[PDB]
């Protein structure tokens, strides 16, 4: 499915416990995983264009607040 | 630590050789409400079909309906 | 014209006796996106539950999932 | 239910049609016609404390615009 790196599914179980919203099934806890990651992976590349386009090379957390707005 | 690290494999297999230490941070600010935000709504799914576990489908329909 | 009349009426009956024309406009547009709002998401709801007609347990849904 | 006036039922299955969403079982559409109505009293009734607050009797756009916000 998804190729490089992304968060494992068992982080999304610890997620769960912290809000109280029980246990989640293997196959959701995976979905979710895979899901975030491709997520992570779409705000880090915008952040990364709009970081280009202003001719940085350094990203900031001013371009990953541009990319949370797209 | 070990989803801080995730975090940053993927800046470096992106291309993004140089960042300010924070990114990493609300990159996992962000992971956590995009988990809650769909587990919130997913947990509601699974209480309409009585169960007590979340699974797939509710998964599925809270990251539908929440846009896709 | 019926709901611009309706939307009259609350104003009076909220004791708003003064208002611009253009706030029976504004809430016009509002009911409207409103209730597309909610039968948007509970349009799902009856698609996944294999039905052509939106059932007040879908427009229950739906408000409970975006708020309430 | 609601005291006061109230949006018809029959006007959500005109807006259901104006997007495609198909028919509306009548108790969906009373739902929703008393649901959006309970939110239009409440949208006003802030916007009309908005005003207020500021000392005027107009209600403005401006005070339904804040209203929208909260
Ligand atoms: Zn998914
Ligand atoms: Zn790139
Ligand atoms: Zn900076
Ligand atoms: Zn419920
Ligand atoms: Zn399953
Ligand atoms: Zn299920
Ligand atoms: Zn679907
Ligand atoms: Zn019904
Ligand atoms: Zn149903
Ligand atoms: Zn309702
Ligand atoms: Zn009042
Ligand atoms: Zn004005």
């Amino acid at each position: 499915m998804l190729y490089g790196s992304s968060i494992s599914a068992e982080s999304m179980k610890v997620i769960a416990e912290s809000i109280g919203v029980g246990s989640l099934s293997d196959d959701a806890a995976k979905e979710l995983a895979e899901d975030v990651s491709i997520k992570l992976k779409r705000i880090v590349q915008d952040a990364a264009k709009f970081m280009n386009h202003a001719k940085r090379q350094k990203l900031s957390v001013r371009d990953i607040d541009m990319s949370l707005k797209v | 630590p070990k989803d801080a690290q995730v975090i940053m494999s993927i800046l470096k297999e992106l291309n993004v050789q140089e960042y300010e230490p924070r990114v990493v941070n609300q990159l996992l600010e962000f992971t956590f409400r995009y988990v809650t935000s769909i587990l919130d709504d997913a947990k509601v799914y699974a209480n309409h079909a009585r169960k007590k576990t979340i699974d797939l489908d509710d998964v599925r329909l809270a990251t539908e309906v929440t846009l896709d």
